[PDB]
C-alpha cells in the first residue's frame, strides 16, 4: 500500500526525463544544424579522414 | 504462525461431542479444517523495504523520507480475542465429560459389575 506512492514519482521522473530528452533533442536538432556546411571544414574533415583513408586504407 | 499451540486429534474431537451440540461438531470440524489449511499456507509477513535504495532511486527523494519515518514508526497489531470463552466452555465441558459423567459412570458400570459378581452366583 506504501509502494504505489513512491513509484508514481519515480516512474513519472523516468517518463518525464524521456519526454524532456525527446523534446529537447527534437527541438535542439531542428534548430541548429545548418551552419555546419559553412564549415567547408566538415567536408575538410571528410577530406582529412578521407586523406587518411586515401593514404591510410591502402 | 501455525495452528494454535493446542492440538487435539482430529478423530477424538471429530466423532464425539455432548448431545446438545451433536450435529454442530461435524460442521465445526470442517470449518476448522478449512481454517487450519487456509492459515498453514501463509508466509507471515512480507520483507522489509530497502530504504537507502528507495531514497536514492525514487528521484522524488524527499517524498520518500516522509514514508521512512512514517513506515519505520507505523507498526501493525495481531488480531485480538473474541471467542476464548470456548476455553471456559471447554473447562465446563470437561467437568461434564470427566468429573460429572466419569464418577456417575463409575457408579453405573459398578451397578452392572456388582451385579456381575452377583451373577457369579
Amino acid at each position: 500500500e506504501v509502494k504505489n506512492r513512491l513509484d508514481y514519482h519515480i516512474s513519472v521522473q523516468n517518463m518525464m526525463r524521456q519526454k524532456e530528452q525527446e523534446h529537447m533533442i527534437n527541438w535542439v536538432e531542428k534548430r541548429v544544424v545548418q551552419s555546419i556546411s559553412a564549415q567547408q571544414e566538415k567536408e575538410t574533415i571528410a577530406k582529412c579522414i578521407a586523406d587518411l583513408k586515401l593514404l591510410s586504407k591502402k | 504462525r501455525k495452528l494454535a499451540l493446542k492440538t487435539i486429534d482430529w478423530v477424538a474431537f471429530g466423532e464425539i461431542i455432548p448431545r446438545n451440540q451433536k450435529a454442530v461438531a461435524n460442521s465445526l470440524k470442517s470449518w476448522n479444517e478449512t481454517l487450519t489449511s487456509r492459515l498453514a499456507t501463509l508466509p507471515e509477513k512480507p520483507p522489509a523495504i530497502d530504504w537507502a535504495y528507495y531514497k536514492a532511486n525514487v528521484a522524488k527523494a524527499g517524498l520518500v523520507d516522509d514514508f521512512e519515518k512514517k513506515f519505520n514508526a507505523l507498526k501493525v497489531p495481531i488480531p485480538e480475542d473474541k471467542y476464548t470463552a470456548q476455553v471456559d466452555a471447554e473447562e465446563k465441558e470437561d467437568v461434564k465429560s470427566c468429573a460429572e459423567f466419569l464418577t456417575q459412570s463409575k457408579t453405573r458400570i459398578q451397578e452392572y459389575e456388582k451385579e456381575l459378581e452377583k451373577m457369579r452366583n
